[PDB]
């Protein structure tokens, strides 16, 4: 939520 | 005694670190070049930090129970801890001989002047170097090092955490593994108060992190410096 790059590295 | 689970947790953390930390430093060749002028080392060092952020996320995903957290809790834990884990993992390249981080060449050997050339003052730099020296003098086993990195990440008191109880149960398993590890595997006299000392380093990283944020905000205030960062750094540290 406001963090697309971090979220994608998390998945 | 170290249970099978405890030993399995440790085996997993070591491998995770072995997968996310390249002691050859080969990738550094891809960064913008170091230049040794205000903020001459910032592009190179901003690339080093952003690179390191990706490695820390990779490491965090491999922590037992981390994947059980919501996407939100994972993001808030990573966002507050990133800088701290980067200070921690950096201990591997730090050398006491010259008080500098040595990554295999003169070009990738970083001292206090290099850090000042990225826009930092003695206020942050002195406590950072003192931190590296104090950690270095613990002379931790690799097992201890990787446990400390995991415990640092999964701290229930980080801002924005929703499910503190779950984060805390994750950390607790990791702390107990560390405690037992020191007792069963770390011989005296090195083991003396070792757990308490490693926990005091987590307190030191938090202060350092509080300080880092103030400096980071001052840098975020001049958008021509902020321009020199990476997208991941701006996302993770904010802008
Ligand atoms: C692969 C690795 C590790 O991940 C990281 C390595 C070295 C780490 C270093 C040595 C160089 C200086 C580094 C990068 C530090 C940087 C400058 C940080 C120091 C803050 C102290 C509380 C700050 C980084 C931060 O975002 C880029 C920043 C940068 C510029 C600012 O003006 C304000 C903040 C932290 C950690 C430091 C090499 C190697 O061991």
């Amino acid at each position: 939520k406001n963090h697309p790059m971090l979220m994608n590295l998390l998945k | 005694k170290l249970s099978e689970e405890q030993q399995h947790i440790i085996a997993i953390l070591l491998d995770a670190h072995h997968k996310t930390y390249d002691p050859t430093y080969a990738d550094f060749r891809d960064f913008r070049p170091p230049v040794r002028s205000p903020l001459s080392m910032l592009p190179h060092l901003a690339d080093l930090v952003s690179y390191s952020i990706q490695k820390v996320i990779g490491f965090a995903k491999m922590i037992p129970g981390f994947r059980d957290l919501t996407s939100d809790d994972q993001i808030v834990l990573l966002k507050s801890s990133a800088i701290e884990v980067i200070m921690l993992r950096s201990n591997q390249s730090f050398t006491m001989d010259d008080m500098s981080w040595d990554c295999g060449s003169q070009d990738y050997k970083y001292d206090v002047t290099d850090v000042s050339k990225a826009g930092h003052t003695l206020e942050l730099i002195e406590p950072l170097i003192k931190f590296q020296v104090g950690l270095k003098k613990l002379n931790l086993h690799e097992e201890e090092h990787v446990l400390l990195m995991a415990i640092c990440i999964v701290s229930p008191d980080r801002p924005g955490v929703q499910d503190a109880k779950l984060v805390e149960a994750i950390q607790d398993r990791l702390s107990n593994t560390l405690q037992t590890y020191i007792r069963c595997r770390h011989p005296p006299p090195g083991s003396h108060q070792l757990y308490a000392k490693m926990i005091q380093k987590l307190a030191d990283l938090r202060s350092l992190n509080e300080e880092h944020s103030k400096q980071y905000r001052s840098l975020s205030f001049q958008p021509e410096n902020s321009m020199k960062l990476t997208p991941l750094v701006l996302e993770v540290f904010g802008n």
